[PDB]
Protein backbone atom coordinates (compact mmCIF):
# COMPACT_ATOMS: atom_id res chain seq x y z
CA UNK A 1 0.00 0.00 0.00
CA UNK A 2 0.83 3.50 -0.51
CA UNK A 3 1.64 5.64 2.74
CA UNK A 4 2.76 9.37 3.41
CA UNK A 5 4.24 11.25 6.22
CA UNK A 6 2.28 13.72 7.67
CA UNK A 7 5.08 15.06 10.70
CA UNK A 8 8.53 14.64 10.97
CA UNK A 9 9.11 11.50 12.71
CA UNK A 10 12.32 10.66 14.91
CA UNK A 11 12.81 6.91 15.79
CA UNK A 12 13.07 6.01 19.45
CA UNK A 13 14.40 2.55 18.93
CA UNK A 14 15.92 -0.39 16.72
CA UNK A 15 12.73 -1.74 15.58
CA UNK A 16 11.80 1.99 14.45
CA UNK A 17 13.42 3.70 11.51
CA UNK A 18 12.98 7.76 10.59
CA UNK A 19 11.18 10.09 8.10
CA UNK A 20 10.19 13.48 7.46
CA UNK A 21 6.74 15.22 6.77
CA UNK A 22 6.62 14.16 3.25
CA UNK A 23 8.05 10.92 2.95
CA UNK A 24 6.59 8.12 -0.08
CA UNK A 25 6.39 4.58 2.36
CA UNK A 26 5.77 1.30 1.12
CA UNK A 27 3.80 -0.22 3.83
CA UNK A 28 5.00 -3.95 4.53
CA UNK A 29 2.64 -5.45 6.60
CA UNK A 30 -0.17 -3.73 9.34
CA UNK A 31 -1.28 -6.55 11.41
CA UNK A 32 0.08 -6.39 14.85
CA UNK A 33 -0.22 -3.19 16.43
CA UNK A 34 -3.26 -0.99 15.81
CA UNK A 35 -1.54 2.54 16.16
CA UNK A 36 1.73 1.81 14.26
CA UNK A 37 3.06 0.49 10.44
CA UNK A 38 5.66 -1.51 9.17
CA UNK A 39 6.95 -0.16 6.22
CA UNK A 40 9.92 0.78 3.79
CA UNK A 41 12.20 3.81 3.52
CA UNK A 42 16.07 4.88 2.48
CA UNK A 43 16.70 1.01 2.09
CA UNK A 44 15.12 0.22 5.46
CA UNK A 45 12.53 -1.14 7.43
CA UNK A 46 10.75 -0.44 10.32
CA UNK A 47 7.83 0.74 12.21
CA UNK A 48 6.27 4.16 12.40
CA UNK A 49 3.24 5.56 13.67
CA UNK A 50 -0.19 5.90 12.03
CA UNK A 51 -1.22 9.25 13.53
CA UNK A 52 1.61 10.98 11.99
CA UNK A 53 0.94 9.07 8.73
CA UNK A 54 -2.10 8.92 6.04
CA UNK A 55 -2.36 5.75 4.20
CA UNK A 56 -3.42 5.74 0.58
CA UNK A 57 -4.80 2.17 -0.29
CA UNK B 1 3.27 20.84 16.44
CA UNK B 2 3.20 16.82 15.94
CA UNK B 3 0.09 14.38 17.52
CA UNK B 4 1.53 12.66 21.05
CA UNK B 5 2.65 9.37 19.58
CA UNK B 6 0.89 6.32 20.31
CA UNK B 7 2.38 3.71 23.02
CA UNK B 8 4.39 1.54 21.17
CA UNK B 9 3.98 -2.11 22.83
CA UNK B 10 0.84 -3.58 23.11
Amino acid sequence: MEAIAKYDFKATADDELSFKRGDILKVLNEECDQNWYKAELNGKDGFIPKNYIEMKP
Amino acid sequence: VPPPVPPRRR
